[PDB]
């Protein structure tokens, strides 16, 4: 049975029309958000003297 | 404020209006009921607990 039996091509559109658009590009932007916190103190008592 | 350690620490009525909340402030846990015992989530340093 030796026989070619079928086959595939590597074959594509050009889009001259332009039929396919592929793949989209959108711009984006995030925001972190990051307040300072205020500590705890140490103090140095004295005599008001 | 009221019900803060604040007021239970030594008398039951410092609290006044010269006190107020660091607006810099996290949601530090977060406690799931998860099929009835409780799991406890570190939150505090996500970008969306601030």
């Amino acid at each position: 049975d030796l026989a070619v039996i079928g086959f595939e091509l590597d074959t594509r559109f050009t889009n001259t029309n332009r039929r396919q658009r592929g793949h989209l590009l959108q711009t984006r932007a995030l925001q972190f958000r990051h307040p300072i916190p205020m500590h705890a103190p140490v103090t140095l008592p004295m005599d008001t003297m | 404020m009221g019900n803060s350690n604040a007021n239970l620490l030594i008398q039951r009525g410092m609290l006044e209006v010269s006190d107020t909340i660091d607006p810099a402030g996290r949601l530090k846990n977060l406690f799931v009921l998860l099929g009835g015992k409780v799991v406890k989530f570190k939150v505090d340093r996500l970008p969306r607990a601030v």
